């Protein structure tokens, strides 16, 4: 679920 | 089949997360020869290693600017607030990180792949922290704070538990500490280096993100 | 006393050993100025950051063949083997080394300054260990005996109670894991750093030597 979330920067 | 991979890590990794993907990709038959080197160290320290191919694979913070290497999402981890039973904080169970203001800290040294999102965490409050000590790994860090000689915030590990200290949750600011699959971009990458990355990737998704 | 003292050491010194040597040595009054800073790392990385002087002072394996360094000794470990809670040699509380000829290693690295110890036993016994990996810190040793993904001999250290694993005591053959303060020699040290060199050779010999 978090993954896409992780992506951001 | 056969062949080895060189996988660099940072330490919080070594207690639980790197035995837990390494069993289950073990478990496959056709995974059963595969071997691994282990590495473990600060995210700074690491990156120089995976540009130098000392690594094929590394499992650390994600760093500003670095064009060539790929951060991939695998985990993730909760900062908390880490206080000898002692302390006056200990009394409470969770804290602004702006109520440790008064007190003297053991931070993480400039090598730590967290500086950076613990660094814009106070300054997102406008807070410089009273800095006592500095030290790397993080059992030198709890070691340091269950004999009181200071405070610390460090990700909530299992270890934690077995000091004397006091484990605080952090209200505000909010926080998310991502742990990235790292890699180099336009690189050629082994067979078992490849099944391990995507393998890893799969399982983080499922498991831990 | 003030200044800052920079103390490099072996990883297994963070957890209990070096913050009881630093909460003792800053009861004294005239050491409540003085400032650290600590680096972890394995021997072989430690000693050049004392010949460079990144370090003050270190806490390490001795290592043959360093005349600039001087070793004294400090503290001590037991060595033991480590194995996942339902391998066949867990039936057992103790063992001699041979008895491990069969299984795969998880290994320490050749950074590590307890392989020249750990190295010297399995020859001792004339045995060439099966290795099925190579880690240097600690907890991502235990962290792979706990998944059964192989065993290890290591120093026995508080974590190890806190995974599934068993330790194991070593029969034979018994020899000494030692521990030592090691500085540049005949190099200037500043009052500080003298106060708390020679505060922690005391201690050790004290407390931590036997
Ligand atoms: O992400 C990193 O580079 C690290 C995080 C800390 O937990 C420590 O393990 C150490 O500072 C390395
Ligand atoms: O003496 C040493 O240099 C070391 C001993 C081991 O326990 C590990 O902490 C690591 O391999 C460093």
């Amino acid at each position: 679920g978090a993954y896409g979330a992780g992506l951001a920067h | 089949s056969h062949g080895n991979i060189d996988l660099g890590f940072i330490y919080t990794m070594g207690a639980h997360t790197v035995p837990e993907l390494v069993q289950n990709f073990t478990k496959v038959e056709s995974h059963k020869d595969i071997t691994f080197s282990f590495f473990q160290g600060a995210t700074k320290s690491i990156i120089p290693d995976l540009k130098n191919e000392k690594f094929d694979l590394a499992i650390c913070s994600y760093v500003e600017n670095e064009p060539d290497i790929e951060f991939l999402p695998l985990t993730k981890q909760e900062l908390v607030v880490v206080v000898a039973e002692n302390h006056p904080l200990a009394k409470y169970d969770s804290i602004d990180l702006q109520d440790t203001a008064d007190y003297s800290y053991i931070f993480f040294s400039d090598t730590s792949g967290l500086r950076p999102l613990i660094d814009s965490l106070f300054a997102e409050i406008n807070i410089q922290p009273k800095i006592g000590c500095y030290v790397e790994e993080d059992t030198a860090m709890v070691g340091l704070v269950s004999v009181d000689y200071g405070i610390s915030i460090m990700p909530k590990i299992s270890s934690l538990a077995h000091y004397n200290v006091k484990v605080l949750s952090i209200n505000e600011p909010k926080h998310d500490r991502f742990i990235y699959l790292a890699s180099l971009k336009n690189h050629y990458i082994s067979p078992a280096s490849k099944a391990f990355k995507d393998f890893a990737l799969r399982y983080g998704k499922k498991h831990f993100l």
